[PDB]
């Protein structure tokens, strides 16, 4: 499920198109998971051992990120294709 | 026998649909005000997690 | 296929 189903669900998503003209397009290309990491109150990432999750009543979970390509046309094909990494 | 794999595939597909609808509404709101949206503020991560 | 990231490539954006 992690290796195949997640990436396939992402790629099978219809690319979102938005219109007022300004024609915005969104696409999701690549996926990442870090190791199971606990973010403290101050946002300090630390490797979370499962026994901590038992003891501290935390959910033993890993963050998930996606590379997102946003391509905006502006009625005249001046395409700005930005990419956001590890979103 | 649906194991954890296709089960979580089903739930994740539903929540991905909800996330896409959320960012659609947000970016549509910002576009109809006549200004480009910020992609980071579009995502509401708590839909999935 | 999905790539893995190490903990050092996690920027501190979750705190900001």
């Amino acid at each position: 499920f992690i290796q195949m189903s997640v990436q396939r669900i992402v790629e099978d998503a219809p690319p979102i198109d938005l219109q007022a003209p300004p024609r915005y397009l969104l696409k999701f290309e690549q996926i990442y998971l870090s190791k199971p990491t606990h973010w403290e109150r101050d946002g300090a990432p630390s490797p979370m051992m499962p026994n901590e999750a038992r003891l501290r009543n935390l959910t033993y979970s890993a963050p998930l990120y996606v590379d997102i390509t946003k391509t905006v046309i502006k009625e005249g094909e001046e395409q700005l294709q930005t990419q956001h990494q590890k979103t | 026998l649906d194991l954890a794999g296709p089960l979580l595939a089903f739930l994740f597909r539903g929540m991905f649909k909800n996330l896409l609808k959320e960012v659609r509404i947000y970016a549509q709101k910002f576009i109809d005000r006549g200004k480009d949206f910020n992609l980071e503020l579009a995502i509401k991560t708590r839909i999935i997690s | 296929g999905v790539k893995l990231l190490d903990i050092s490539e996690l920027d501190m954006v979750g705190a900001g």
